[PDB]
Protein backbone atom coordinates (compact mmCIF):
# COMPACT_ATOMS: atom_id res chain seq x y z
CA UNK A 1 0.00 0.00 0.00
CA UNK A 2 3.02 2.66 -0.72
CA UNK A 3 0.93 5.11 -2.68
CA UNK A 4 3.84 7.25 -3.31
CA UNK A 5 5.77 4.44 -4.66
CA UNK A 6 3.13 3.51 -7.01
CA UNK A 7 2.88 7.07 -8.41
CA UNK A 8 6.69 6.97 -8.90
CA UNK A 9 7.33 3.55 -10.43
CA UNK A 10 4.26 4.23 -12.56
CA UNK A 11 5.32 8.03 -14.10
CA UNK A 12 8.67 5.69 -14.77
CA UNK A 13 6.61 3.58 -16.72
CA UNK A 14 5.78 0.09 -14.62
CA UNK A 15 3.07 -1.89 -16.61
CA UNK A 16 0.38 -2.67 -14.85
CA UNK A 17 -0.85 -5.37 -17.05
CA UNK A 18 2.01 -7.16 -15.98
CA UNK A 19 0.34 -10.94 -14.44
CA UNK A 20 2.29 -12.79 -11.71
CA UNK A 21 2.52 -16.83 -11.81
CA UNK A 22 -1.06 -16.59 -9.89
CA UNK A 23 -2.67 -14.37 -12.68
CA UNK A 24 -2.35 -11.23 -11.22
CA UNK A 25 -2.34 -7.51 -11.95
CA UNK A 26 -1.31 -5.28 -9.56
CA UNK A 27 -4.96 -3.80 -9.31
CA UNK A 28 -5.52 -7.72 -7.70
CA UNK A 29 -3.01 -7.29 -5.51
CA UNK A 30 -4.51 -3.88 -4.04
CA UNK A 31 -8.27 -6.16 -4.24
CA UNK A 32 -6.88 -8.84 -2.29
CA UNK A 33 -4.89 -6.48 0.46
CA UNK A 34 -7.61 -4.00 0.77
CA UNK A 35 -5.34 -1.14 -0.22
CA UNK A 36 -8.18 1.18 -1.64
CA UNK A 37 -5.72 4.20 -1.95
CA UNK A 38 -3.13 2.12 -4.50
CA UNK A 39 -6.41 0.76 -6.72
CA UNK A 40 -7.31 4.35 -6.99
CA UNK A 41 -4.73 5.48 -8.13
CA UNK A 42 -4.36 2.60 -10.72
CA UNK A 43 -7.89 2.66 -11.89
CA UNK A 44 -7.35 6.61 -12.68
CA UNK A 45 -4.09 6.07 -14.86
CA UNK A 46 -5.35 3.56 -17.23
CA UNK A 47 -6.13 -0.12 -15.83
CA UNK A 48 -8.47 -2.89 -16.65
CA UNK A 49 -10.98 -3.82 -14.03
CA UNK A 50 -11.79 -6.58 -15.65
CA UNK A 51 -8.20 -8.44 -16.40
CA UNK A 52 -7.79 -11.78 -16.13
CA UNK A 53 -5.88 -15.05 -15.75
CA UNK A 54 -6.17 -18.43 -17.07
CA UNK A 55 -7.97 -18.99 -13.62
CA UNK A 56 -10.47 -16.09 -14.79
CA UNK A 57 -10.14 -13.98 -11.90
CA UNK A 58 -11.09 -10.52 -12.25
CA UNK A 59 -9.69 -7.74 -9.38
CA UNK A 60 -14.08 -7.90 -8.12
CA UNK A 61 -13.43 -11.78 -7.95
CA UNK A 62 -10.41 -10.84 -5.08
CA UNK A 63 -12.05 -8.13 -3.81
CA UNK A 64 -15.18 -10.00 -3.01
CA UNK A 65 -13.57 -13.21 -1.90
CA UNK A 66 -11.16 -11.42 0.37
CA UNK A 67 -14.09 -9.07 1.68
CA UNK A 68 -12.81 -5.96 0.80
CA UNK A 69 -15.62 -3.56 1.00
CA UNK A 70 -13.94 -0.43 0.24
CA UNK A 71 -12.32 -2.17 -2.87
CA UNK A 72 -15.68 -3.17 -4.39
CA UNK A 73 -17.62 -0.12 -3.84
CA UNK A 74 -14.64 1.26 -5.66
CA UNK A 75 -13.87 -0.86 -8.52
CA UNK A 76 -17.99 -1.24 -9.50
CA UNK A 77 -18.74 2.55 -10.59
CA UNK A 78 -15.38 2.31 -12.83
CA UNK A 79 -16.31 -0.83 -14.75
CA UNK A 80 -15.39 -4.00 -12.69
CA UNK A 81 -18.17 -5.99 -13.57
CA UNK A 82 -20.38 -7.88 -11.68
CA UNK A 83 -21.05 -10.26 -14.81
CA UNK A 84 -17.56 -11.61 -14.82
CA UNK A 85 -17.38 -15.81 -14.94
CA UNK A 86 -14.11 -17.38 -13.52
CA UNK A 87 -13.05 -20.69 -14.56
CA UNK A 88 -15.99 -22.72 -12.75
CA UNK A 89 -18.07 -19.64 -13.90
CA UNK A 90 -18.34 -18.48 -11.01
CA UNK A 91 -19.09 -14.64 -10.64
CA UNK A 92 -18.18 -11.95 -7.88
CA UNK A 93 -21.75 -12.36 -6.59
CA UNK A 94 -21.64 -16.22 -6.22
CA UNK A 95 -18.49 -15.63 -3.34
CA UNK A 96 -20.43 -12.65 -1.86
CA UNK A 97 -23.53 -15.72 -1.49
CA UNK A 98 -21.22 -18.31 -0.18
CA UNK A 99 -19.69 -16.05 2.36
CA UNK A 100 -22.63 -14.30 3.80
CA UNK A 101 -21.00 -10.87 2.48
CA UNK A 102 -24.73 -8.85 2.46
CA UNK A 103 -23.10 -5.29 1.97
CA UNK A 104 -20.94 -6.33 -1.07
CA UNK A 105 -24.20 -8.37 -2.43
CA UNK A 106 -26.35 -5.62 -1.85
CA UNK A 107 -23.56 -3.39 -3.83
CA UNK A 108 -23.32 -6.43 -6.59
CA UNK A 109 -26.85 -6.44 -7.22
CA UNK A 110 -27.15 -2.88 -7.30
CA UNK A 111 -25.12 -2.34 -10.42
CA UNK A 112 -26.67 -5.19 -11.66
CA UNK A 113 -25.77 -8.45 -10.68
CA UNK A 114 -27.50 -11.48 -11.71
CA UNK A 115 -28.97 -13.97 -9.03
CA UNK A 116 -29.79 -16.95 -11.44
CA UNK A 117 -26.23 -16.87 -13.63
CA UNK A 118 -24.96 -20.34 -13.41
CA UNK A 119 -21.77 -21.92 -13.12
CA UNK A 120 -20.69 -24.23 -15.32
CA UNK A 121 -22.38 -27.27 -13.62
CA UNK A 122 -25.65 -24.85 -13.24
CA UNK A 123 -24.98 -23.69 -9.49
CA UNK A 124 -26.45 -20.21 -8.79
CA UNK A 125 -25.72 -17.89 -6.00
CA UNK A 126 -29.25 -18.43 -4.38
CA UNK A 127 -27.60 -21.98 -4.55
CA UNK A 128 -24.05 -21.52 -2.49
CA UNK A 129 -26.62 -19.39 -0.37
CA UNK A 130 -29.11 -21.61 0.55
CA UNK A 131 -26.61 -24.46 0.95
CA UNK A 132 -24.22 -22.45 3.25
CA UNK A 133 -27.74 -21.49 5.46
CA UNK A 134 -27.91 -17.84 4.71
CA UNK A 135 -31.45 -16.53 5.52
CA UNK A 136 -30.58 -12.77 5.22
CA UNK A 137 -28.79 -13.90 1.69
CA UNK A 138 -31.53 -15.74 0.34
CA UNK A 139 -34.02 -13.28 1.25
CA UNK A 140 -32.04 -10.83 -0.39
CA UNK A 141 -31.53 -12.60 -3.77
CA UNK A 142 -34.75 -13.77 -3.42
CA UNK A 143 -36.01 -10.28 -4.00
CA UNK A 144 -33.87 -9.08 -7.13
CA UNK A 145 -35.10 -11.66 -9.29
CA UNK A 146 -33.87 -15.49 -8.49
CA UNK A 147 -35.54 -18.66 -9.04
CA UNK A 148 -35.49 -20.90 -6.01
CA UNK A 149 -37.57 -23.57 -8.31
CA UNK A 150 -34.19 -23.28 -10.73
CA UNK A 151 -32.40 -26.46 -10.47
CA UNK A 152 -28.58 -27.53 -11.47
CA UNK A 153 -27.39 -29.79 -14.23
CA UNK A 154 -28.43 -32.85 -11.09
CA UNK A 155 -31.68 -31.46 -10.75
CA UNK A 156 -31.16 -29.95 -7.34
CA UNK A 157 -33.05 -27.13 -5.93
CA UNK A 158 -32.02 -24.76 -3.39
CA UNK A 159 -34.27 -26.91 -1.01
CA UNK A 160 -32.42 -30.14 -1.80
CA UNK A 161 -29.02 -28.09 -0.81
CA UNK A 162 -30.72 -27.31 2.47
CA UNK A 163 -32.09 -30.85 2.93
CA UNK A 164 -28.14 -31.75 2.32
CA UNK A 165 -27.17 -29.15 5.05
CA UNK A 166 -29.96 -28.89 7.33
CA UNK A 167 -30.85 -25.21 7.92
CA UNK A 168 -34.47 -25.00 9.14
CA UNK A 169 -34.46 -20.65 8.49
CA UNK A 170 -33.29 -21.03 4.90
CA UNK A 171 -36.34 -23.72 4.14
CA UNK A 172 -38.60 -21.21 5.84
CA UNK A 173 -37.91 -18.18 3.38
CA UNK A 174 -38.04 -20.68 0.18
CA UNK A 175 -41.33 -22.35 1.51
CA UNK A 176 -42.58 -18.72 2.13
CA UNK A 177 -41.60 -17.73 -1.32
CA UNK A 178 -43.27 -20.70 -3.23
CA UNK A 179 -40.63 -23.27 -3.82
CA UNK A 180 -41.83 -26.26 -4.47
CA UNK A 181 -42.04 -28.64 -1.61
CA UNK A 182 -41.52 -32.08 -3.80
CA UNK A 183 -39.29 -30.86 -6.35
CA UNK A 184 -37.11 -33.40 -8.22
CA UNK A 185 -34.11 -34.20 -9.24
CA UNK A 186 -32.83 -36.56 -12.33
CA UNK A 187 -33.23 -39.66 -10.91
CA UNK A 188 -36.74 -38.50 -8.57
CA UNK A 189 -34.88 -37.45 -5.47
CA UNK A 190 -36.94 -34.77 -4.05
CA UNK A 191 -35.64 -32.58 -0.61
CA UNK A 192 -37.63 -35.27 1.73
CA UNK A 193 -35.20 -37.60 0.21
CA UNK A 194 -32.28 -35.73 0.79
CA UNK A 195 -32.89 -34.81 4.22
CA UNK A 196 -33.86 -38.87 5.33
CA UNK A 197 -30.64 -39.61 3.98
CA UNK A 198 -28.50 -37.08 5.47
CA UNK A 199 -30.06 -37.13 8.83
CA UNK A 200 -31.18 -33.94 9.06
CA UNK A 201 -34.70 -34.50 10.97
CA UNK A 202 -35.77 -30.63 11.80
CA UNK A 203 -36.05 -30.12 8.35
CA UNK A 204 -37.42 -33.83 7.75
CA UNK A 205 -40.14 -32.57 10.24
CA UNK A 206 -40.27 -29.19 8.51
CA UNK A 207 -40.97 -30.45 5.09
CA UNK A 208 -43.64 -33.51 6.66
CA UNK A 209 -45.11 -30.14 8.37
CA UNK A 210 -45.46 -28.51 4.46
CA UNK A 211 -47.33 -31.20 2.66
CA UNK A 212 -43.85 -33.29 1.41
CA UNK A 213 -45.16 -36.50 -0.06
CA UNK A 214 -43.57 -39.35 2.76
CA UNK A 215 -44.41 -42.16 0.42
CA UNK A 216 -42.49 -40.73 -3.04
CA UNK A 217 -40.50 -42.71 -4.75
CA UNK A 218 -37.73 -42.11 -6.97
CA UNK A 219 -36.87 -43.55 -10.62
CA UNK A 220 -35.39 -46.96 -8.95
CA UNK A 221 -38.61 -46.99 -6.36
CA UNK A 222 -36.75 -45.69 -3.14
CA UNK A 223 -38.20 -44.10 -0.84
CA UNK A 224 -37.25 -41.31 2.06
CA UNK A 225 -37.68 -44.56 4.65
CA UNK A 226 -35.08 -46.67 2.16
CA UNK A 227 -32.47 -43.75 2.03
CA UNK A 228 -33.04 -43.24 6.25
CA UNK A 229 -32.60 -46.90 6.81
CA UNK A 230 -29.67 -47.58 4.21
CA UNK A 231 -28.05 -44.62 5.81
CA UNK A 232 -28.97 -45.81 9.84
CA UNK A 233 -30.96 -42.65 10.87
CA UNK A 234 -33.05 -44.53 13.52
CA UNK A 235 -34.74 -41.47 14.37
CA UNK A 236 -35.77 -40.47 10.39
CA UNK A 237 -37.11 -44.01 10.18
CA UNK A 238 -39.41 -43.62 13.39
CA UNK A 239 -40.50 -40.11 12.38
CA UNK A 240 -41.60 -41.29 9.02
CA UNK A 241 -43.28 -44.43 9.94
CA UNK A 242 -45.41 -41.68 12.37
CA UNK A 243 -46.02 -39.36 9.40
CA UNK A 244 -47.29 -42.37 6.75
CA UNK A 245 -44.28 -43.89 5.70
CA UNK A 246 -45.29 -47.65 4.20
CA UNK A 247 -42.91 -50.09 4.77
CA UNK A 248 -43.15 -53.10 2.55
CA UNK A 249 -42.60 -51.19 -0.51
CA UNK A 250 -40.22 -52.67 -2.62
CA UNK A 251 -37.93 -51.23 -4.65
CA UNK A 252 -37.14 -51.82 -8.15
CA UNK A 253 -33.64 -53.23 -6.97
CA UNK A 254 -36.06 -55.71 -4.89
CA UNK A 255 -34.92 -54.49 -1.73
CA UNK A 256 -37.54 -53.12 1.12
CA UNK A 257 -36.44 -51.20 4.23
CA UNK A 258 -36.16 -53.48 6.44
CA UNK A 259 -33.32 -55.73 4.29
CA UNK A 260 -31.42 -52.70 3.37
CA UNK A 261 -31.13 -52.27 7.06
CA UNK A 262 -30.43 -56.24 7.67
CA UNK A 263 -28.03 -55.86 4.90
CA UNK A 264 -25.49 -53.07 5.85
CA UNK A 265 -26.47 -54.62 10.02
CA UNK A 266 -27.90 -51.41 11.24
CA UNK A 267 -29.26 -53.62 14.97
CA UNK A 268 -31.26 -50.63 15.73
CA UNK A 269 -33.22 -49.64 12.47
CA UNK A 270 -33.55 -53.05 11.93
CA UNK A 271 -35.08 -53.22 15.61
CA UNK A 272 -37.26 -50.25 14.47
CA UNK A 273 -38.53 -51.75 11.01
CA UNK A 274 -38.77 -55.59 12.23
CA UNK A 275 -41.99 -54.43 14.14
CA UNK A 276 -43.84 -52.43 11.45
CA UNK A 277 -42.82 -54.75 8.24
CA UNK A 278 -45.03 -57.54 7.56
CA UNK A 279 -43.07 -61.53 6.78
CA UNK A 280 -42.32 -61.75 3.32
CA UNK A 281 -25.76 -54.60 -3.32
CA UNK A 282 -27.36 -51.61 -4.75
CA UNK A 283 -26.70 -48.54 -2.80
CA UNK A 284 -29.12 -45.31 -3.62
CA UNK A 285 -27.08 -41.83 -3.24
CA UNK A 286 -29.04 -38.61 -3.65
CA UNK A 287 -26.82 -36.43 -6.39
CA UNK A 288 -24.30 -33.73 -5.06
CA UNK A 289 -22.52 -30.57 -6.30
CA UNK A 290 -19.32 -31.13 -6.53
CA UNK A 291 -18.42 -27.36 -7.32
CA UNK A 292 -15.51 -25.51 -5.12
CA UNK A 293 -13.54 -22.42 -6.08
CA UNK B 1 -14.94 12.48 -37.13
CA UNK B 2 -17.24 8.97 -39.11
CA UNK B 3 -18.66 9.57 -42.38
CA UNK B 4 -17.70 6.10 -42.76
CA UNK B 5 -20.93 3.83 -41.97
CA UNK B 6 -21.13 2.59 -38.14
CA UNK B 7 -22.41 -0.73 -35.82
CA UNK B 8 -25.63 0.43 -34.38
CA UNK B 9 -27.41 -2.07 -32.00
CA UNK B 10 -30.69 -1.82 -30.50
CA UNK B 11 -31.63 -3.58 -27.19
CA UNK B 12 -34.26 -3.80 -25.19
CA UNK B 13 -35.34 -4.76 -21.45
CA UNK B 14 -37.25 -8.19 -21.72
CA UNK B 15 -37.72 -10.92 -19.31
CA UNK B 16 -36.20 -14.63 -19.88
CA UNK B 17 -38.92 -17.32 -19.30
CA UNK B 18 -36.30 -19.71 -17.84
CA UNK B 19 -36.32 -17.68 -14.84
CA UNK B 20 -38.24 -14.71 -15.77
CA UNK B 21 -35.61 -12.29 -14.79
CA UNK B 22 -35.25 -8.98 -16.32
CA UNK B 23 -31.91 -8.81 -18.79
CA UNK B 24 -31.62 -7.10 -22.23
CA UNK B 25 -31.49 -8.36 -25.47
CA UNK B 26 -29.93 -7.46 -28.49
CA UNK B 27 -33.42 -6.93 -31.27
CA UNK B 28 -31.63 -5.62 -34.33
CA UNK B 29 -28.62 -3.87 -35.05
CA UNK B 30 -27.68 -1.49 -38.41
CA UNK B 31 -24.40 -1.69 -40.75
CA UNK B 32 -26.22 1.31 -43.34
CA UNK B 33 -28.96 -1.40 -43.30
CA UNK B 34 -31.25 -3.69 -40.25
CA UNK B 35 -31.36 -6.78 -39.55
CA UNK B 36 -34.03 -7.85 -36.57
CA UNK B 37 -33.49 -10.79 -34.06
CA UNK B 38 -36.31 -13.82 -34.57
CA UNK B 39 -37.42 -15.53 -31.60
CA UNK B 40 -35.73 -18.77 -32.78
CA UNK B 41 -32.32 -16.44 -32.35
CA UNK B 42 -31.46 -15.86 -36.33
CA UNK B 43 -30.85 -12.84 -37.72
CA UNK B 44 -33.46 -11.82 -40.45
CA UNK B 45 -32.56 -10.83 -43.70
CA UNK B 46 -30.97 -6.96 -43.91
CA UNK B 47 -33.80 -4.89 -45.14
CA UNK B 48 -34.10 -0.53 -45.53
CA UNK B 49 -35.19 0.97 -42.07
CA UNK B 50 -38.47 2.21 -42.58
CA UNK B 51 -39.99 4.51 -39.29
CA UNK B 52 -43.56 4.70 -38.08
CA UNK B 53 -44.89 7.93 -37.69
CA UNK B 54 -45.62 7.87 -33.67
CA UNK B 55 -41.97 6.59 -33.07
CA UNK B 56 -40.67 9.44 -35.14
CA UNK B 57 -42.93 11.89 -33.54
CA UNK B 58 -42.20 10.62 -30.38
CA UNK B 59 -38.30 10.49 -31.08
CA UNK B 60 -38.78 14.16 -31.48
CA UNK B 61 -40.84 14.62 -28.48
CA UNK B 62 -38.29 13.24 -25.95
CA UNK B 63 -35.31 14.60 -27.81
CA UNK B 64 -36.69 18.09 -27.56
CA UNK B 65 -36.71 18.03 -23.56
CA UNK B 66 -33.93 15.08 -23.74
CA UNK B 67 -30.89 15.08 -21.42
CA UNK B 68 -27.49 15.02 -23.30
CA UNK B 69 -24.05 13.92 -22.13
CA UNK B 70 -21.48 15.53 -24.57
CA UNK B 71 -17.75 14.57 -23.98
CA UNK B 72 -18.41 12.41 -21.30
CA UNK B 73 -15.09 10.94 -19.64
CA UNK B 74 -16.05 7.49 -19.19
CA UNK B 75 -14.59 4.08 -20.35
CA UNK B 76 -17.45 1.51 -18.74
CA UNK B 77 -21.41 1.20 -18.97
CA UNK B 78 -21.40 1.86 -15.26
CA UNK B 79 -19.84 5.29 -15.10
CA UNK B 80 -22.37 6.30 -18.27
CA UNK B 81 -25.54 5.01 -16.12
CA UNK B 82 -24.31 6.81 -12.91
CA UNK B 83 -23.69 10.16 -15.01
CA UNK B 84 -26.34 9.67 -17.09
CA UNK B 85 -29.05 9.46 -13.94
CA UNK B 86 -27.55 11.67 -11.86
CA UNK B 87 -28.02 14.28 -15.09
CA UNK B 88 -31.37 12.90 -14.94
CA UNK B 89 -32.51 13.76 -11.35
CA UNK B 90 -30.67 17.37 -12.07
CA UNK B 91 -32.88 18.37 -14.80
CA UNK B 92 -36.19 16.62 -13.31
CA UNK B 93 -36.06 13.96 -15.73
CA UNK B 94 -36.48 11.34 -13.09
CA UNK B 95 -37.18 11.57 -9.39
CA UNK B 96 -34.09 10.18 -7.04
CA UNK B 97 -36.14 7.70 -5.93
CA UNK B 98 -36.39 6.02 -8.98
CA UNK B 99 -32.33 6.29 -9.37
CA UNK B 100 -31.73 2.57 -7.52
CA UNK B 101 -34.18 0.59 -9.56
CA UNK B 102 -32.69 2.18 -12.81
CA UNK B 103 -29.40 1.77 -12.43
CA UNK B 104 -29.40 -1.81 -11.81
CA UNK B 105 -31.94 -2.04 -14.61
CA UNK B 106 -29.70 -0.50 -16.59
CA UNK B 107 -26.54 -2.54 -15.19
CA UNK B 108 -28.25 -5.65 -15.57
CA UNK B 109 -27.00 -8.39 -18.16
CA UNK B 110 -26.68 -7.39 -21.72
CA UNK B 111 -27.55 -10.99 -23.62
CA UNK B 112 -27.19 -11.60 -27.49
CA UNK B 113 -28.56 -13.82 -29.83
CA UNK B 114 -26.14 -16.64 -28.95
CA UNK B 115 -27.38 -17.03 -25.41
CA UNK B 116 -30.89 -16.52 -26.94
CA UNK B 117 -30.97 -20.66 -26.90
CA UNK B 118 -29.52 -20.96 -23.34
CA UNK B 119 -32.51 -19.10 -21.80
CA UNK B 120 -36.30 -20.31 -22.31
CA UNK B 121 -36.72 -17.55 -25.21
CA UNK B 122 -37.88 -13.26 -24.06
CA UNK B 123 -41.04 -11.59 -23.73
CA UNK B 124 -41.91 -8.25 -23.14
CA UNK B 125 -41.43 -6.85 -19.71
CA UNK B 126 -41.79 -3.61 -17.98
CA UNK B 127 -39.54 -2.34 -14.60
CA UNK B 128 -41.49 -2.24 -11.54
CA UNK B 129 -41.25 0.30 -8.31
CA UNK B 130 -39.03 -2.53 -6.87
CA UNK B 131 -37.18 -3.94 -9.81
CA UNK B 132 -39.17 -7.35 -10.65
CA UNK C 1 -27.99 -34.23 16.10
CA UNK C 2 -31.75 -33.17 16.07
CA UNK C 3 -32.18 -35.68 18.36
CA UNK C 4 -29.81 -37.59 20.80
CA UNK C 5 -30.70 -40.51 23.17
CA UNK C 6 -31.57 -39.59 26.55
CA UNK C 7 -30.15 -40.27 29.89
CA UNK C 8 -33.08 -39.84 32.43
CA UNK C 9 -32.63 -39.50 36.46
CA UNK C 10 -34.99 -38.80 38.85
CA UNK C 11 -34.23 -37.21 42.21
CA UNK C 12 -36.52 -36.40 44.96
CA UNK C 13 -36.61 -33.93 47.57
CA UNK C 14 -35.71 -35.82 50.93
CA UNK C 15 -34.54 -35.04 54.35
CA UNK C 16 -31.43 -36.56 55.80
CA UNK C 17 -30.53 -38.12 58.54
CA UNK C 18 -27.79 -36.54 59.77
CA UNK C 19 -28.61 -32.98 60.01
CA UNK C 20 -32.18 -32.62 59.06
CA UNK C 21 -31.63 -30.43 56.25
CA UNK C 22 -33.67 -31.25 53.08
CA UNK C 23 -32.15 -31.85 49.75
CA UNK C 24 -32.43 -33.48 46.09
CA UNK C 25 -30.72 -37.00 46.33
CA UNK C 26 -31.53 -39.27 42.60
CA UNK C 27 -33.69 -42.28 43.08
CA UNK C 28 -33.48 -44.23 40.03
CA UNK C 29 -32.14 -43.78 36.45
CA UNK C 30 -33.10 -44.71 32.73
CA UNK C 31 -30.08 -45.55 30.26
CA UNK C 32 -32.26 -48.00 28.19
CA UNK C 33 -33.78 -49.52 31.21
CA UNK C 34 -34.27 -48.68 34.90
CA UNK C 35 -32.13 -48.77 37.68
CA UNK C 36 -33.12 -47.89 41.09
CA UNK C 37 -30.78 -46.72 44.25
CA UNK C 38 -31.57 -48.70 47.43
CA UNK C 39 -31.36 -47.44 51.40
CA UNK C 40 -28.18 -49.33 51.72
CA UNK C 41 -26.77 -47.34 48.55
CA UNK C 42 -25.61 -49.68 45.31
CA UNK C 43 -27.88 -49.60 41.99
CA UNK C 44 -30.22 -52.75 42.27
CA UNK C 45 -30.82 -54.47 38.64
CA UNK C 46 -32.21 -53.11 35.80
CA UNK C 47 -35.60 -53.77 34.84
CA UNK C 48 -38.30 -52.84 32.71
CA UNK C 49 -40.35 -49.75 33.60
CA UNK C 50 -43.90 -51.06 35.06
CA UNK C 51 -46.09 -48.10 35.88
CA UNK C 52 -49.08 -47.54 38.39
CA UNK C 53 -52.41 -46.79 36.83
CA UNK C 54 -52.52 -43.94 39.20
CA UNK C 55 -49.38 -42.23 38.40
CA UNK C 56 -50.14 -42.44 34.76
CA UNK C 57 -53.91 -40.64 35.50
CA UNK C 58 -52.10 -37.74 37.39
CA UNK C 59 -49.56 -37.63 34.60
CA UNK C 60 -52.11 -37.09 32.49
CA UNK C 61 -53.91 -35.18 34.57
CA UNK C 62 -50.77 -32.53 35.56
CA UNK C 63 -49.86 -32.80 31.53
CA UNK C 64 -52.71 -31.54 30.30
CA UNK C 65 -52.78 -28.43 32.46
CA UNK C 66 -48.70 -28.13 31.95
CA UNK C 67 -46.16 -25.55 31.44
CA UNK C 68 -43.67 -26.69 28.76
CA UNK C 69 -40.38 -23.90 28.46
CA UNK C 70 -39.57 -25.10 25.00
CA UNK C 71 -35.97 -23.48 23.24
CA UNK C 72 -35.35 -21.91 26.41
CA UNK C 73 -32.07 -19.71 26.02
CA UNK C 74 -30.43 -20.15 29.26
CA UNK C 75 -27.90 -22.52 30.56
CA UNK C 76 -27.64 -22.36 34.87
CA UNK C 77 -30.21 -24.29 36.79
CA UNK C 78 -30.57 -20.96 39.12
CA UNK C 79 -31.99 -19.11 36.00
CA UNK C 80 -33.82 -22.38 34.38
CA UNK C 81 -35.90 -22.18 38.38
CA UNK C 82 -36.18 -18.68 37.80
CA UNK C 83 -38.00 -19.00 34.42
CA UNK C 84 -40.04 -21.48 35.49
CA UNK C 85 -41.43 -20.24 38.38
CA UNK C 86 -42.25 -17.11 36.34
CA UNK C 87 -44.13 -18.66 34.25
CA UNK C 88 -45.83 -20.49 36.67
CA UNK C 89 -47.07 -17.65 38.00
CA UNK C 90 -47.99 -16.54 34.50
CA UNK C 91 -50.06 -19.33 34.02
CA UNK C 92 -51.40 -19.25 37.34
CA UNK C 93 -49.80 -22.51 38.32
CA UNK C 94 -48.71 -21.32 41.60
CA UNK C 95 -49.23 -18.54 43.59
CA UNK C 96 -46.60 -15.28 44.06
CA UNK C 97 -46.25 -16.28 47.48
CA UNK C 98 -45.39 -19.77 46.99
CA UNK C 99 -42.39 -18.35 44.27
CA UNK C 100 -39.45 -17.86 47.15
CA UNK C 101 -39.70 -21.51 48.47
CA UNK C 102 -40.02 -23.27 45.58
CA UNK C 103 -36.72 -21.22 44.19
CA UNK C 104 -35.08 -21.96 47.82
CA UNK C 105 -36.52 -25.50 47.66
CA UNK C 106 -34.50 -25.67 43.71
CA UNK C 107 -31.14 -24.98 44.36
CA UNK C 108 -31.21 -27.34 47.28
CA UNK C 109 -27.58 -29.32 47.06
CA UNK C 110 -28.17 -32.00 44.16
CA UNK C 111 -26.50 -35.27 45.94
CA UNK C 112 -25.89 -38.38 44.68
CA UNK C 113 -25.32 -41.98 45.79
CA UNK C 114 -22.03 -41.69 46.69
CA UNK C 115 -22.93 -39.27 49.89
CA UNK C 116 -25.28 -42.26 51.18
CA UNK C 117 -22.41 -43.68 53.25
CA UNK C 118 -20.95 -40.68 53.96
CA UNK C 119 -24.65 -39.19 54.92
CA UNK C 120 -26.78 -41.47 57.94
CA UNK C 121 -29.22 -42.00 55.41
CA UNK C 122 -32.51 -40.34 54.04
CA UNK C 123 -36.06 -39.57 54.49
CA UNK C 124 -38.89 -38.24 52.73
CA UNK C 125 -39.72 -34.51 53.36
CA UNK C 126 -42.31 -32.19 52.52
CA UNK C 127 -41.57 -28.51 52.08
CA UNK C 128 -43.45 -26.41 54.32
CA UNK C 129 -44.37 -22.32 53.77
CA UNK C 130 -40.94 -21.65 54.65
CA UNK C 131 -37.88 -23.67 53.06
CA UNK C 132 -38.61 -25.77 56.23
Amino acid sequence: GHVETVLALLEKEASQACMTKKGFTPLHVAAKYGKVRVAELLLERDAHPNAAGKNGLTPLHVAVHHNNLDIVKLLLPRGGSPHSPAWNGYTPLHIAAKQNQVEVARSLLQYGGSANAESVQGVTPLHLAAQEGHAEMVALLLSKQANGNLGNKSGLTPLHLVAQEGHVPVADVLIKHGVMVDATTRMGYTPLHVASHYGNIKLVKFLLQHQADVNAKTKLGYSPLHQAAQQGHTDIVTLLLKNGASPNEVSSDGTTPLAIAKRLGYISVTDVLKVVTDETHRMSFPETVDEIL
Amino acid sequence: PGTHKVYVELQELVMDEKNQELRWMEAARWVQLEENLGENGAWGRPHLSHLTFWSLLELRRVFTKGTVLLDLQETSLAGVANQLLDRFIFEDQIRPQDREELLRALLLKHSHAGELEALGGVKPAVLTRSGD
